[PDB]
Parts: C-alpha cells; structure tokens; sequence
RNA sequence: UCGUGCCCCGUGUGGCGAAAGGGAAGCCGGUUAAUAUUCCGGCACCUGGAUGUGGGUUUUGCGCGGCAACGCAACUGAACGC
C-alpha cells in the first residue's frame, strides 16, 4: 500500500501559497458547504418560511417594476423614432478701414 | 528649486510627510524673509516682505517640522 | 402585481430553462 | 423585423478597386 | 475629513461586479417551496435546485476555475475535395 | 522535449568560486584611507578584481 | 547603467495568459485544464492587463509565471505523452490486424472503464496538495459532497460506470467508519438534500447528499472538468479512508 | 439663390470639429458686433455612432448608437455646404446668440440636440449625416 | 464537445565593424602631496518598475474654450497603416 502524511523544485512557490480569488462582494472566503438555515427545511418553521417568502416577494415586486419600467422606456424610444421617421418622410414629400 | 506664491499651498507642502526640514533666511538689505522647505524632489521657497506677522507664520507651520534660522556664515 | 404569481412565473421560466438545458452509394 | 441600422457594404473585387480576398492559392504554393 | 473618509465569511447570494471568465455568474435559481406546493410528508417532498450546478457554481465562486460557456460546434478546417489520380485514370 | 539525462555529467556541484573570504582581502592602512575614515565615514578595502 | 526597455519586467514578467501557458507547457487545452485543476493552479488578475498582454480582454485568463514554471516539472507530462504514444501503437496494431497485440497494449492503458480508477495516478499530487491530514479533513467537505453527488449519476464517457461504483464504494467505507466510531453528530433534511455533520479528530465535517432520485445533468456545467474533480477527490478519499481505518485499527479495504 | 439657410447640412473645415457635419440652426449673414462677418449658429455631431452588426446584442446596440453633439458659432469661410438637408422640428431655435454666453444654456441645448439627433438616427433616415466623413 | 484542434500574417533572416558620425540623463562651491562634471556639501536630472494620495473625467459615458491660427494640469485607444 501507500500512505501520504507519514533540478526539480521540491519547494513549492509562494505564488501557489497565495489565496485564490473570491467572487464574494465582501471579498471573504466562501465555504465549500455553507451552513443551511431553518428556512430551507422541507417542513420549516412558520416564522422562517414567512420571512423567506417576504424577501422573495419583495425581490419579485422590484424586478417586475424594473422590467416594466425598461419596457415602457423602450416603447417610448420606438415611438420617438417612428415620429422622427414620419417627419422625415413628410419633409421628403414637401421637397419633392483702420 | 521651486518658488511658492500661495500661503495655502506652502502650508500643505509643509504638512506633507516628505518635508524633511525647513529654514528661514533673513535678508535685511532687501528687507525680505524666505521660508525654505526641503522635500524629496524639490526645495520650495516662499518669499515674503520682512514683518512681524511674517515671523508669526512659524506658529502656523507644523511643530513636528524642524525650523532653523540660517546663520550668517555657511561653515563647512 | 401579485407576488405569488410573480414567484410562480419566475419558477416556471427557471424550470423551463432547466429542462431545456438538460434535454445513393 | 430586421434592424434598419444594418447596412450592406459589398466589395468590388475588380482590377484596381478593392483589396483582393484570400483565395485558395494551393496550385501556386 | 480625508482621514475620516479613508477610515470609513463570504456569501454566494451577492457577488462582485467584475466577472471571472467569459460571463458574470447569473443570480441563483429560486430555491423556495411556494405555499400552494407545500406537502405534509417527506415522501411527497419536491427537491429544488440542482446539486451539480451548485457544486460548479461553488467552484467558480471560490475561484478554482473561471466561468466558461459550452462550445457546441467547432469551426472546421477549410479543405477542398478532389478526385484521386487512380480514379481519374480509370478507363473502361 | 527537455533534457532528461540518464547520468549527470558532473558528479559534484562546484563550490561558489568567489565567497566573502575571497572577496575581502585586507583593509588599506594608508594615510589617505585613514583620512577618509575620520572625514567621510568611509572604509577602504583591497578586494578581489572580479568582485563587483 | 544601460537603459531598460519597457515591458521587460514587472507584471509582464509576473503573469502570462492561458494561451502562453499552454504553448509553454506544450500541452493540449484539456490536459492543461486537467493539470491545473489537479495541481491547484488558480486564475489570477493583474492590476493592468494591458501591461501583460495588449490583446487581452475581460475574458482572458491569467496565471502566475512561477506557477507555470512549477507545472513544467510535473511527472504527469511524461505520463500524458506515454499514453498518447501507447494509443498510437494500439491504433497501428488494430490497423494491421494484430488483435492480440492490440489487446496486450490496451492492457497497459489502464482505462477507467476497465479498472474503475482514474487513468493517471495522483498519489504524489495528494501529498503535495495536502501537507497534513488536518488539511485533508478540512477539504473533506468538498470531497464528500462531490463524491456523494456523483455516486448516483448515470454512466458517461467522462465518468464511467465502474468509477461511479468506486465512488459509491468509497462513500460506503467512509459511512462505515463513521458508524463504528460514532463520529456523526447532526443531520438536516432541507429542500435540496440531506446535510450531515460529523466530527473526525476535532474537525467539523459538513456535507450535502442528494435525495435518491433521478439527477439532471444540465448543459450549463462543465461535466468533464467536474469528472476531473471527481478523480482527484476519490484519490484523496482512498488515502483518507485508509488512514482512518488504520488509526482505529481496522483492515482496509474492508 | 441663397443656400446657407436653416436645415442646411455643412462640413466644418477648421477648428476642433474639422471634418464634422453640422446642421445650420440660424444664419447671420450681416454679422453681429461680436462676429462682424457672415456666420451661422450650427449644431452637429462630435462623436458619431458606431457601426452595428447583425449578431450584436441589444445592450451593445444601445451602447454603440450613442451620439455626442456640439453647438458652434462658425464663420462661413470655415464651412463647406452640402446638398443634403436635415429637417428637424425639435431643433427649431434650440440655440441663439445668448446661448453661448452661459455654460448651462449650452449644456441644455446640447442635451436637446442629442435627444433629437438620436431619435432621427434610430428612425433610420438621413444616414449620410450620421456616417463620418473619411478624409 | 465529434474535446486532443482551429484561425491570422509575411518580412525576412545571424554577427562584427566609429574613445572625431548617430546617441537618455549633472551643475555649482569646496577638498588632496598626488584624483575629481567621479570624492564632500548643496541643488538637480534620465531610464525602468510597482502601487497609493490629491486632482481630472463620467447619470448627455471617454474634457472644455477660441470664427480661426490654436490654447489649457489631466483628458481611453489593440491589430493594421501614414
């Protein structure tokens, strides 16, 4: 058998000892398995489930508001482009001792 | 060597961390007073008319910056 | 904007994307 | 509907008009 | 004032704005049982998410590798088809 | 491929040719050096011609 | 003395792109990605990427020059070249019609579909990556989550069925060690799976196991590099199981 | 007859905006006290919108369709008139002589010129005005 | 990802050869028996690298002013060309 823990660079570089990049916003290390909360249970507590439903509900409301706002802005943009194109077509129609 | 004409900029230069020392040169024939501060790259000189409040600018200069009066003879 | 229907809609599109990803000599 | 900002820029590959395109020059390698 | 301005575990849920790879990682899929879908037994439980996707996202977030997209079709070498000399010189 | 020799061409790596005992030979006891000691905080040494 | 030229020192010497690293190591892209995952070579980010490469984009991957220098001395490069030459010999034998010679040469390939083990041996890599058994126990969370996940997957070309069976065997051996030592502490039934927390030699080990159902492999994940992770993790778990069984004085493998 | 009128498209030949295309907002043929010569108040494009390909995403199309405008008093001797005409009702009296005497009015006028020009560009008309001259 | 490939480009070929040609950057004062634009003091400069602070630009994303010649402490710019 074989058991670990019991010119070539036998010394590893310190660049390898440097910590990998974390994509977390605070820049701290993310655990491999994060500890679950009580709201993620299959039969959760009422308070935890209602709380999690509140954050997901408000995120859904703000996302829907944002997408409706940008859809309205796009609709106004195409209406402005259509008005300018109609004006351009009308302009071409009129042109045709000290 | 650079000449400073603004008292505010001179105060910021004297408050800079690289200000090693400062010295006061008195020219009585010209009736002027020169404040010279030694920084890393440049020596900055502020020229003033010789006056009591011109002397009083020392109390406005930072205390940690050492200030020496220039002697009459530059002895080696 | 009912949040329950919004969450149902989001789960529907996430689910649909999930099975779409998983699917003469 | 296609974007009206899209345009065609054809290249005339006649003598002395445009840079010749990269062809198969395998007969003359 | 300038000195005051200078004076003033990570989570998967919020990420930095800069990407690591060909794209920025999307927001996680909703892992929540909606109130119509709650069941009263472990047998009728509906598992949510995908654990393989979770491990891949954990790998990217911890930074052992960067996020890349699948390439379904690779560009083929530009070649020309031609007839063999024996089949050209065949006569009957 | 890089070289992967079956035997080293040199069995023993050589010692560093120019170490500190060979770099510094002796100081200078001349009157100019003794003047430099007190005037410039400077010591004067006779060193190897190959040392930088 | 002599005037230096721009771009000959600093970040341009400190970093290289993935293209330059692949050309330096004279590997293919799959072999380079596999070796980087196995040896723990991580992507890096320069302060100014234009100083490293003028054609770099936001999706350009950078690595340390010293990390690539360390990868230059890895013995798995010779293993890769030997396996490629062996496959060429097998192709020659099959093209000449020597079926017995082809079978004899294929017995030297050590295929995962025949052995249940990874194609390349990572035993020397395990000790290099984990200097201590404590570090192995601390990476056991990721190891156990990956292997318990892959023990319930269908057979693929990247991860064959015998290697899946070996994943299940190693997970069962680890579970038997936990049973006989009573090291298991906590368990949790979530909507994603079953979380388990054990305590081995003063280290808390928490991992997630899926419910026994059909698992979906989606196209948004890189399944082949996940399989490379699986190979590394089973190579780690074999030695971890051997050390735990020997420490509690039991015969390994059971 | 007179061609240096309103909506006339011209090319600027001198200054920081040389080679750019402008539309004439107001001709001053007799001159003023500050500019005792025939000149014009013009609005034009400083940074042209970038080219759009069929495989571009909509966010990239929106980013590359941006226009940076400018407003200018310019001598007639520094203009090259073109046969093209750009008729825009939103640019009617967008700038006058007193606009250039205050920085904020210049910013507001440039914002109005920007929104009108991007509307006309997204309309798809007058493509010669929005392509840059190559010289 | 048919994972062990594909794409782009053409211009050739290395070295030596000038203490008067070309060329990045140092001046003043003092100092030795004998060296000094080299030492000491003061005051500078050039080249290259890393990375901060201030300031600048940006919600009209990559500055503003001058009719213009052009100006102002900044004021993105790869391949390929002039």
């Amino acid at each position: 058998t074989y058991d670990p823990w019991a010119p070539d660079p036998l010394k590893k570089p310190k660049t390898l000892e440097q910590k990998p990049i974390s994509l977390a916003a605070n820049g701290k290390s993310v655990p491999a398995v994060p500890k679950p909360t009580g709201g993620y249970s299959y039969n959760p507590a009422f308070t935890d489930y209602q709380q999690r439903l509140m954050e997901e509900s408000e995120k859904a409301i703000e996302a829907e508001r944002k997408r409706l706002q940008e859809l309205e802005l796009e609709r106004q943009k195409m209406e402005a482009a259509a008005r300018s194109a109609a004006e351009a077509e009308a302009a071409e129609a009129r042109a045709e001792k000290p | 060597p650079q000449e400073v004409s603004d008292i505010k900029k001179f105060i910021e230069i004297c408050r800079r961390k690289d200000a090693s020392s400062a010295r006061i040169k008195k020219n009585p024939k010209t009736q002027q007073i020169k404040f010279k501060v030694r920084c890393q790259r440049f020596l900055y000189t502020l020229v003033l008319k010789d006056s009591d409040k011109a002397e009083k600018l020392k109390q406005s200069l930072p205390p940690n910056l050492q200030i020496k009066d220039v002697p009459k003879r530059n002895k080696r | 904007l009912v949040p329950e229907t919004l969450l149902k809609k989001r789960k529907s599109q996430e689910k649909a994307r999930a099975e779409r990803a998983a699917a003469v000599i | 509907p296609k974007n009206p900002l899209l345009e065609k820029r054809p290249r005339n590959f006649g003598i002395g008009q445009d840079i010749q395109p990269k062809r198969n020059l395998s007969r003359m390698v | 004032q300038l000195a005051l301005q200078k004076i003033e575990e990570g989570d998967d849920t919020v990420l930095r704005r800069k990407q690591l790879g060909k794209f920025k990682l999307p927001e996680k899929d909703l892992e929540l049982v909606l109130p119509d879908e709650l069941e009263d037994s472990l047998r009728r439980l509906k598992p949510e998410g995908n654990l393989l996707k979770d491990r891949y996202r954990s790998m990217i977030v911890r930074g052992k590798l960067e996020a890349r997209r699948k390439i379904p079709f690779r560009k083929q070498a530009k070649t020309k088809l031609t007839e063999k000399w024996t089949f050209k010189d065949f006569r009957i | 491929l890089s070289r992967a020799p079956k035997y080293p061409r040199k069995s023993i790596p050589h010692e560093p040719r120019l170490d500190e005992h060979k770099i510094i030979i002796h100081p200078l006891n001349t009157e100019g050096a003794l003047k430099k000691i007190e005037e410039q905080n400077t010591l004067v040494f006779i060193v190897d011609v190959k040392a930088n | 003395g002599k005037a230096k030229k721009k771009g000959k020192s600093g970040a341009a010497r400190n970093y290289m792109t993935r293209t330059q690293a692949v050309k330096k190591l004279q590997l293919s892209l799959p072999d380079f990605r596999k070796l980087c995952i196995w040896k723990g070579i991580y992507p890096r980010e320069p302060r100014d990427r234009r100083k490293v490469n003028k054609s770099a984009t936001a999706s350009t991957t950078f690595y340390y020059t010293k990390d690539i220098q360390y990868l230059l001395h890895e013995p798995l490069l010779q293993k890769f070249r030997e396996q490629k030459a062996l496959e060429k010999k097998i192709s020659r034998a099959l093209g000449r019609g020597d079926v017995s010679n082809a079978a004899r040469l294929e017995r030297n390939a050590n295929l995962p579909e025949k052995t249940g083990k990874p194609r390349y041996t990572l035993n020397h890599i395990i000790r290099e990556r984990y200097p201590t058994f404590q570090d192995a126990l601390r990476d056991l969370d990721d190891c156990l989550s990956m292997l318990f996940l892959f023990a319930n997957l269908p057979s693929t070309t990247a991860v064959p069925a015998k290697m899946i069976a070996r994943c299940e065997r190693l997970c069962h051996e680890f579970q038997h060690y936990l049973i006989v030592t009573h090291s298991l502490r906590k368990s949790f039934l979530s909507i994603k799976g079953i979380y388990y927390q054990a305590n081995i030699q003063g280290e808390d080990i928490l991992w997630l196991v899926p419910y026994k159902f059909n698992q979906r492999i989606v196209g948004d994940v890189d399944f082949r590099i996940m399989g490379t992770f699986v190979e590394f993790y089973m190579t780690l778990l074999g030695f971890v199981n051997y050390r735990l069984y020997t420490s509690i004085g039991l015969k390994y493998p059971p | 007859m007179k061609f240096l009128k309103t909506s006339r498209v011209c090319l600027v030949t001198r200054g920081r905006y040389a080679g750019k295309k402008v539309v004439i907002i107001q001709p001053v043929d007799q001159g003023t006290k500050s500019h005792p010569y025939g000149h014009a108040l013009v609005a034009g494009i400083e940074r042209y919108p970038s080219k759009i390909t069929r495989r571009m995403s909509k966010a990239r199309i929106e980013k590359r369709s941006k226009i940076k405008p400018f407003i200018k008093v310019i001598n007639y001797n520094h203009l090259m008139p073109t046969r093209y005409t750009l008729e825009l009702e939103g640019l009617k009296a967008v700038i006058n002589a007193d606009t250039f005497k205050e920085p904020s009015q210049r910013e507001e006028a440039k914002k109005t010129v920007k929104k009108v020009l991007e509307d006309r560009y997204n309309s798809g008309k007058n493509r010669w005005f929005f392509t840059p001259l190559r010289f």
